[PDB]
């Protein structure tokens, strides 16, 4: 207990200001695009409770920007050229066509990822059998969902595969992946 | 030329006794220069006056509208509070009022970084903070001193007795207890006792006043030993003697008699007096006040007696501390004057409990905790020595280079 | 009540006559009041 | 409401914490130069949180936990994914420093060229110092360490893929051209792993703000300061 | 439109740089000084003296060692136009007076 | 030596504002006025 | 105190058997090693410039003479000439390193603390030693002098029950650990075991072993060594090739490490010195004065190594300067003569350290040879197996 | 207390541009 | 005193505008001097200017 | 010379009080609350 005055049973871990803006309100944690104007859940709440849509817009766009997204660096003053090309030097029609193509591609990518996740759950259910040796052909829906939402680091899935193949225990899962902060160096980037 | 295994032990004794003498001298060095200031601190605080608070917010408020904020030293503060919110005031004699105000103000001003209030499930939940003889079962919710009139002579309940206690804990001290009791016939008592924690080697402090129709019939003050040899440390004895020379001068020395229960607890310098007139009472009051203040200022620098595994000396010392504290504890309840005062009105089945849990309870396995609130000293500090945020410095250099144009 | 009164007097306060022209508490006074509820 | 109370409480907690941190800093700068009132216990600068926030958290925590009770290690396989206090990419930094110094010595003795051993030992020493400072990830050295490590591995990748290695010169001119070999690939994996873990520290070092960032700022003294610095102290502030 | 709003709120410094600073105060003065010193024969009245007069008249302030203009002028003009000859002049006229030839 | 930090709680400035101006705003000019008063007084 | 009070005749025959110049008398408990500092005159703590500059520039001149002699005939020299130059340079550097160890404890030039800390860092660098880790380990030594399981920054002896535990834990004496222990504590490579101590500095290169308010100082302490082995060690190789490295650096390194290891090993190891765990009969003044040894040198070596063998005159007085370490000893024998212990340079002493005093037993409280101990605890394994057949 | 930066050179006139094509 | 210290900023804006910018005062463009009828308001401007 | 017995007495105070300070802390723990 390095703390002289107060030391609760849980050690204090410092909190720091966030470095990136949160996911919007509309996007899923997955790879599939969103409904592109109105989320589907907006239909199951009272009209007087859906001010959170436009409020979240006002927040991400103007009001709570984390002071780490307004850092002037040598990298951002060239990304400015790129973005200004895209926003002022291109006609909106070509931008629209590229938008449609990108949406289609991302939908196909999501379908592929979902198939891969299902195959992964089969393989892990199969390997836990060799692991525990006996009856369990089971997997965990927890791990399937965590794989579909990109919540595991690779080390976590490796440790989980080993734990399954050696002791079964299909309900013992790695803790969670924590969010990646925004890299900064100096005036450089 | 070389030495023998016996004179090296002589050398360690030389060194350690020299060090003990050095620290004992350092303790008294502060009182030695001016002892009259152990009582006269309040008058000096009043003389120096109100102090003007200068924090940035205070200065801003003062320059915006008009308001000057003032502070006072803690001695002046504890003199404005007085016998502040005791519930049994207005029936307490003015001498007992003076003494209670002074003692509790000393506790509040000297030990103000660790003074907790004693755990409430020990005394304040049973309702022993205000005790009435006409309502021992507490069905008037503790307002019996107001709802019930005084019984007349020969009526059931005469004479009525009521008590009020206050108990605190601290870092050095495991119980600081003050208690005031009044009876209907005209008897008032005051009983103060300060106990150090078992890990410390200090004497116990104790004071009793007993007065009858505004005339003090017994006043005893003692800084009582805790060792089996009944001799204090050099600083304790030196201070008691210096103070008796300063305040008790011109007073009958043959009055400090030793009662039959006294020499078993009494330091050779303990005081027991039956005052005659105003001079004896004023001298005794100034003296007891200065002695209590000195005792606290000495505890201010105390260090615990720790028994490291391998050292039996300190284990024996701690055992001796336990024996002395317990000896005093069961030797004080046989001061059967106040105990019979209690048992003639409250009975015996209630008195045994109240006394054995509060009055002179002893429990070597139980000393309460305390709450160390010294970090506040930082906050207050940084309110008169603030630092401003890296932008006021540019502006202040601007102002300095601008006004210095002249 | 007694303890908090002692502390507040020694911290500072606006005298009745010195006011020519208490809705909320400063910060030191809040540290002191919180700790005072914890101790007493 | 119940939704504005939370806003108020988060504001209060954040402000209390900021003031305690400013106190720790100013007290350190006052105690490292003598003027401290001698009741100051220099171990208070180690209490990280705040006394008030700590008491609140302790009370809430004990209330919660009281009202709810109305290689391989088979007892915990996920021992690496636990907070020990140091950066994750810490044994990789030291491993790479050892590999660099060993390869430097080996190749520069087995050939006779003086460049590989100098490069390898410099890289090893700097990466070892970085992997030392990365052993306490909460502090400020724990951040300057990752900075130094990323810089060194990036310089390695740069030199390899743009100038190549002196001891790899040949007679031809298209074969002695710089490509990306093993050590460059390892250094690149290191830079990527650093960036994907945590390099978000010391974020207040950037180029200073323009008069273009303070155009709509709500404060006049700050904007006048910025204009004055960038050479526009005379322009009239009709704002 | 929403994307342009979010992108405008995060790039005020870069915007002011590219619109007000990039050419007028970074690239144009460099180019102008290098161009002038590429022409303008290797004398002192042309390589140092007239540049200062024209720079103070144009920019509205004298170039002191606190400014980059003074150092650019110094290096390019003085060091690469008059120094490789005034060096020989002092090596043949003033150094003989002192002890070492 | 030299430290740029603000050891003052901003709620105190807010309280002073609400008191004196409901019975300018919270900016850096207010904090600088505070420091100027403190310095010219402590001398 | 192990072979305490008995007629001085047998302690003298023991001293002659072991090469010791003396065996101590009886010491009673309850003392402080700082006591006997009250005896020394008030001029033994004096400061003067000439003695210090001599103590720093004499071994410097030794090293410089050795290098010049070598670079005069860089690699055409034979083997024993190379050995002579290596020994000379290593001895000069041991002297400079004792000056370093002086300024690390702040008792070299207390007038300039910054200059003396910089000097200590600079002089520790070429040996790859960090000043603050050294200071921490040396204070941690002084505090636990000759204590069991507690002083690991000295010559902690290997005990018996632990070796039996490892014997069972390895499943015989044929594992890597037992063979390593044997080969390290049986051959003259023991005289270089200080090298292992150098690998126990850099406490994993881990700031989690220290106090946070010290981090920025500890790291800088690891900087001067690293920077050296990052800048100079390459240059040398670059300009000298592998052999040219085994000559001008590695050999003086092994010399200095020999000197260090033998100094410590002979200063605090002896059969008449027990190693008690505290609680089971430890004491500060006792394990300080009674459990120590002081070694004798030729006055040339004593002016070179800069009084590198007087460890007790500065264990009774941690603030005693270096040019006064012999003189202070002159006083101490006048007072604690019978309790002191002394010894001299002898290959017989080293041979007994190598072959006789190898394993510490707490029953007899003395050192025994390793092959006898190993066969006898194999015999005790036979005993416990005999108790285990049924 | 300014920065180390150039000034504008064309807030007064245009003649400086005559220098870029010629050198070119 | 009121007008004394409320125009001690007009005076310094006339002397040093950069100092007043450091006080949150962007610019002073127009002031009114109000008073009870019979003020002789031109008297101040003399000493002020 | 004083610069040197100062250091001597300070290191002596440290070395003598260490053992008691190790136990006084095994004491500054159970009481506060
Ligand atoms: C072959 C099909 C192209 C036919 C055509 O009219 O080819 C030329 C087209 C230009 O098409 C113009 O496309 C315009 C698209 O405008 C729309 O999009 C514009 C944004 O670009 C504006 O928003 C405008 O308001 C909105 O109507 C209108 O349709 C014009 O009538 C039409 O001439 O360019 C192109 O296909 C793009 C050329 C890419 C060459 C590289
Ligand atoms: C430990 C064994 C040494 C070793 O292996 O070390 C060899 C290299 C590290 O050596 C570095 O080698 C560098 C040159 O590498 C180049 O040259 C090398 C041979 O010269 C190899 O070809 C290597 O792939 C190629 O990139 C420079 O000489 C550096 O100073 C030196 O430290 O590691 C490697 O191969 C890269 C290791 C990849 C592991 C992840
Ligand atoms: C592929 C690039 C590798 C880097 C991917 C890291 C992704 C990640 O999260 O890893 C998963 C974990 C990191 O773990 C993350 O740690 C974070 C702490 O900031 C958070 O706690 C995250 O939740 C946790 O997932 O990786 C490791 O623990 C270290 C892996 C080392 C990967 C680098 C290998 C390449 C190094 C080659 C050098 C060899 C030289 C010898
Ligand atoms: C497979 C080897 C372990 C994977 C690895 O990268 O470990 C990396 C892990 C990650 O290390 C831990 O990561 C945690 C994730 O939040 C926390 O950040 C801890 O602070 C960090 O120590 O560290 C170890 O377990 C060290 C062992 C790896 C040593 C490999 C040497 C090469
Ligand atoms: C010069 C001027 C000197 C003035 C200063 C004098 C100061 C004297 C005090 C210095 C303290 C040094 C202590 C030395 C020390 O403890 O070492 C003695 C220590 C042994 O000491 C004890 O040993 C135990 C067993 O390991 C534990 O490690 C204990 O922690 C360790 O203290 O040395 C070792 O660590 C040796 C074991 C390592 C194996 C040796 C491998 C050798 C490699 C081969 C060598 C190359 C070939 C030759
Ligand atoms: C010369 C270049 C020298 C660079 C040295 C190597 C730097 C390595 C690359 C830096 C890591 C990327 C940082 C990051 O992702 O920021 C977020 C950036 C936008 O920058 C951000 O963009 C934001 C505005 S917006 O996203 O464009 O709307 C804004 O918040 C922020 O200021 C700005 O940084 O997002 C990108 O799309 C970057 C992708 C391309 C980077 C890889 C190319 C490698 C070069
Ligand atoms: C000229 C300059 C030259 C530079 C010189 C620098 C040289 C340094 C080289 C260091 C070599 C690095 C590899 C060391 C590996 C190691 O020590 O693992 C330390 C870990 C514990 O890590 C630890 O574990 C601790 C928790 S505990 O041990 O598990 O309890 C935890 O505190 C800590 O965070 C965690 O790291 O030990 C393990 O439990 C073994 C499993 C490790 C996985 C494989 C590694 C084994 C080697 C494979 C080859
Ligand atoms: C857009 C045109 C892009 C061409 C890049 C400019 C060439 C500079 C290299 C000169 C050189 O090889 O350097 C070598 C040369 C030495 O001979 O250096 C010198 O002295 C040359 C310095 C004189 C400065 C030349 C001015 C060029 C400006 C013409 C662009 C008009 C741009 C406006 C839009
Ligand atoms: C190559 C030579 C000529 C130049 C100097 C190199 C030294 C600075 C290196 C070589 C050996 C290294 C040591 C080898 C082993 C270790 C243990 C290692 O830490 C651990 O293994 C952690 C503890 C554990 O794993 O149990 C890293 C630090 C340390 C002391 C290293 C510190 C840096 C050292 C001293
Ligand atoms: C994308 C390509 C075209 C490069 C862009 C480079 C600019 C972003 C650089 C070039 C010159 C730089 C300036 C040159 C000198 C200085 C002084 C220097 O002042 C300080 O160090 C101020 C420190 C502080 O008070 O925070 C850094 C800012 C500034 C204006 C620099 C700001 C960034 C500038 C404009």
């Amino acid at each position: 207990t390095s703390a002289p005055f107060i030391s609760p049973m849980t050690p204090y871990v410092p909190e720091e200001e966030p470095t990136r803006t949160p996911p919007s309100i509309k996007d899923t944690g997955t790879l599939r695009p969103a409904s592109e104007w109105y989320p589907q859940w907006m239909q199951y709440r009272r009209r007087e409770d859906n001010y959170v849509f436009w409020q979240d817009k006002f927040m991400r766009c103007s009001t709570d920007i984390p002071w780490a997204e307004k850092r002037w660096t040598l990298f951002s003053t060239v990304w400015y050229l790129v973005q200004q090309l895209r926003f002022v030097g291109t006609p909106p029609a070509l931008r629209y066509v590229a938008f449609l193509g990108w949406r289609a591609l991302m939908f196909q990518v999501y379908a592929a990822h979902k198939a891969l996740v299902l195959w992964q759950c089969k393989l892990d259910a199969g390997l836990a059998r060799i692991g525990s040796g006996g009856a369990t052909a089971t997997f965990s829906k927890t791990m399937a969902l965590r794989r579909l939402h990109w919540r595991n680091s690779p080390l976590a899935e490796a440790l989980y595969a080993l734990n399954l193949y050696k002791t079964g225990r299909v309900h013992l899962l790695p803790p969670v992946a924590k969010p990646i902060p925004r890299p900064t160096f100096f005036w450089l980037f | 030329s070389p030495l023998s295994p016996e004179d090296i032990m002589r050398l360690v004794q030389q060194h350690e006794d020299v060090a003990a003498a050095a620290e004992s001298e350092q303790l008294v060095a502060q009182f030695r220069d001016d002892p009259q200031g152990l009582y006269e601190y309040v008058n000096r605080a009043y003389a120096e006056g109100p102090r003007r608070v200068t924090t940035p917010i205070s200065l801003l408020q003062e320059e915006i509208t008009g308001a000057v904020t003032e502070s006072y030293p803690a001695a002046v503060a504890n003199d404005i509070i007085g016998m502040g919110s005791w519930r049994l005031k207005d029936d307490v004699d003015p001498v007992i009022e003076f003494l209670v105000a002074r003692l509790e103000g000393c506790w509040r001003e000297i030990l103000d970084t660790d003074l907790c209030l004693y755990p409430r499930e020990k005394w304040k939940e049973q309702g022993w903070d205000l005790v009435d003889s006409m309502d021992p079962h507490q069905e008037l919710e503790g307002f019996s001193y107001a709802d019930i009139p005084d019984p007349a002579k020969g009526e059931a309940g005469y004479p009525r007795l009521q008590l009020e206690n206050r108990v605190y804990c601290s870092k050095v001290f495991r119980k600081l207890h003050v208690e005031v009791g009044l009876r209907q016939d005209g008897l008032q008592v005051l009983h103060v006792v300060v106990y150090p924690r078992y890990s410390y080697d200090m004497p116990i402090f104790g004071m009793d006043i007993v007065m009858v129709d505004g005339r003090v019939t017994l006043a005893v003050v003692d800084c009582c030993p805790v060792r089996a040899d009944l001799k204090l440390q050099p600083h304790y004895m030196e201070t008691m003697a210096l103070l008796q020379r300063t305040f008790l001068e011109g007073t009958d020395p043959a009055l400090r008699r030793i009662p039959e229960w006294g020499s078993k607890i009494f330091s050779p310098l303990a005081l027991c007096i039956t005052p005659s007139g105003p001079e004896e009472l004023a001298a005794f009051a100034k003296y007891a006040v200065a002695l209590h203040r000195a005792y606290l200022t000495m505890s201010l620098n105390a260090v615990p007696v720790v028994a490291g595994p391998g050292d039996r000396r300190e284990a024996a010392r701690l055992q001796e501390i336990q024996d002395g504290q317990k000896r005093f504890c069961d030797n004080q309840l046989v001061n059967k004057k106040t105990r019979r005062v209690l048992e003639v009105a409250m009975g015996v089945e209630w008195t045994e409990a109240y006394m054995s849990q509060l009055m002179f309870d002893f429990d070597p396995k139980y000393e309460p905790p305390y709450f160390d609130a010294s970090f506040e000293k930082l906050y207050t500090y940084f309110d008169e020595n603030p630092s401003f945020g890296e932008m006021a410095d540019e502006a202040m250099e601007l102002e300095r280079g601008a006004e210095a144009e002249r | 009540l007694d303890f908090v009164t002692n502390k507040f007097i020694t911290l500072g306060y606006i005298a009745p006559e010195n006011a020519n022209l208490q809705s909320e508490l400063l910060s030191t006074k809040e540290i002191i009041l919180t700790n005072s509820f914890k101790r007493f | 409401g119940d939704r504005m109370s939370r806003r108020l409480e988060d504001i209060n907690k954040a402000e209390r914490q900021r003031v305690w941190d400013a106190m720790r800093v100013a007290a350190a700068h006052r105690y490292a130069s003598g003027q401290m009132p001698a009741w100051f216990d220099p171990e208070w600068l180690q209490q990280e949180e705040a006394p008030l926030n700590a008491m609140d958290r302790m009370r809430g925590e004990q209330r919660r936990i009281e009202e709810q009770q109305q290689w391989w290690r088979e007892d915990d396989p996920y021992w690496p994914l636990r907070d020990w206090g140091d950066h994750p990419m810490r044994w990789w930094t030291l491993a790479f420093a050892a590999i660099m110094a060993a390869g430097g010595l080996a190749t520069s003795v087995a050939t006779g060229y003086v460049e590989p051993v100098q490069a390898g030992l410099g890289a090893g020493a700097l990466l070892a110092l970085a992997g030392a400072a990365m052993s306490d990830a909460r502090c400020v050295p724990g951040a300057l360490g990752v900075k130094l490590a990323w810089a060194v591995c990036a310089l390695i990748v740069l030199k390899e893929v743009s100038v190549g290695w002196q001891h790899k010169r040949k007679r031809r001119l298209a074969a002695s051209a710089p490509r990306l070999e093993l050590t460059g690939l390892a250094a690149a994996a290191l830079c990527a792993g650093y960036m994907l873990t945590d390099m978000s520290g010391m974020g207040e070092v950037a180029l200073p703000p323009n008069p273009g960032a303070v155009f709509k700022s709500p404060d006049v003294a700050y904007r006048a300061s910025v204009w004055q610095k960038w050479g526009y102290g005379q322009v009239q502030m009709r704002v | 439109g929403e994307r342009i709003w979010a992108w405008r709120n995060r790039s005020e410094n870069e915007r002011w740089f590219w619109e007000v600073f990039a050419w007028d105060r970074l690239i144009f003065p460099i180019l102008v000084i290098v161009a002038w010193e590429y022409l303008v024969p290797n004398h002192l009245v042309w390589a140092v003296l007239a540049p200062l007069a024209l720079l103070t008249w144009m920019s509205g302030r004298l170039p002191t060692p606190a400014t980059p203009e003074f150092w650019m002028l110094a290096y390019f003009g003085f060091y690469r136009k008059v120094w490789p000859d005034a060096a020989a002049w002092l090596q043949g006229y003033v150094v003989p007076l002192m002890g070492f030839a | 030596k030299r430290e740029g930090v603000l050891t003052m709680n901003l709620k105190d400035y807010n309280i002073l504002l609400n008191q004196v101006y409901f019975a300018k705003s919270l900016n850096f000019a207010l904090i600088s006025h505070s420091k100027k008063l403190k310095e010219l007084n402590v001398s | 105190t192990s072979l305490d009070g008995l007629p001085e005749t047998q302690k003298y025959v023991y001293a002659d058997e072991w090469g010791f110049s003396r065996v101590g008398a009886d010491f009673p408990p309850g003392s402080h090693p700082s006591l006997f500092s009250q005896l020394l005159p008030q001029a033994l703590f004096a400061f003067d410039a000439r003695a210090a500059v001599a103590a720093v520039a004499v071994p410097l001149a030794a090293m410089a003479a050795g290098y010049g002699w070598l670079w005069y005939m860089h690699s055409i020299a034979p083997v024993w000439q190379q050995a002579l130059c290596a020994a000379l340079i290593g001895t000069g550097y041991a002297g400079l390193f004792k000056v370093a160890h002086e300024c690390a404890m702040m008792r070299f030039i207390p007038q300039m603390p910054g200059l003396q800390a910089a000097l200590g860092t600079l002089l520790m660098a070429p040996a790859l030693y960090s000043l603050p880790s050294w200071r921490l380990h040396h204070l941690h030594h002084l505090l636990h002098t000759n204590m069991l399981w507690q002083d690991v920054w000295g010559w902690h002896p290997l005990t018996k029950v632990e070796l039996a535990d490892e014997m069972v834990r390895s499943g015989g004496s044929g594992g890597a650990a037992m063979a390593a222990a044997r080969l390290v504590l049986t051959t003259p490579i023991k005289l270089f075991a200080s090298v292992g101590h150098w690998l126990r500095s850099w406490d994993g290169l881990d700031l989690r072993h220290f106090h946070p308010a010290s981090y920025v100082e500890v790291l800088s302490g690891w900087a001067a060594p690293l920077a050296f082995a990052g800048l100079v060690l390459p240059a040398v190789v670059s300009a000298g090739g592998l052999s040219g490295f085994v000559s001008c650096y590695l050999a003086p390194w092994l010399v200095f490490h020999f000197w260090l290891s033998v100094l410590s090993l002979t200063a605090h190891t002896a059969p008449h010195i027990p190693w008690r765990a505290e609680g089971d009969g430890w004491d500060a003044g006792r394990a300080a004065v009674a459990g120590t040894v002081t070694l004798r040198l030729p006055r040339p070596l004593e002016v070179l190594l800069n009084n590198a063998n007087y460890m007790l005159p500065q264990a009774v007085a941690p603030g005693l300067p270096m040019w006064s370490a012999p003189a202070a000893y002159a006083v101490l024998a006048a007072r604690l003569g019978p309790y002191l212990t002394e010894a001299s340079m002898s290959l017989k002493l080293l041979t007994n350290h190598v072959t006789r005093w190898q394993i510490y037993d707490e029953e007899a409280h003395t050192y025994r040879p390793m092959e006898e101990v190993v066969d006898e605890i194999e015999a005790d394994l036979q005993q416990l197996a005999a108790a285990a057949q049924q | 207390s300014l920065y180390f930066v150039f000034t504008q050179l064309n807030q007064k006139t245009f003649l400086s541009y005559w220098l870029l094509p010629v050198a070119g | 005193d009121e007008v004394k210290k409320e125009i001690n900023e007009i005076i310094e804006y006339l002397r040093n505008p950069a100092l007043l910018r450091s006080r949150g005062v962007a610019r002073i463009g127009g002031v009114l001097l109000a008073g009870a009828p019979g003020t002789g308001k031109t008297l101040l401007a003399k000493a002020i200017a | 010379t004083l610069q040197n017995e100062r250091i001597n007495k300070q290191l002596n105070a440290f070395l003598k009080t260490y053992k008691f300070e190790k136990l006084i802390t095994n004491y500054k723990k159970m009481q506060s609350f």
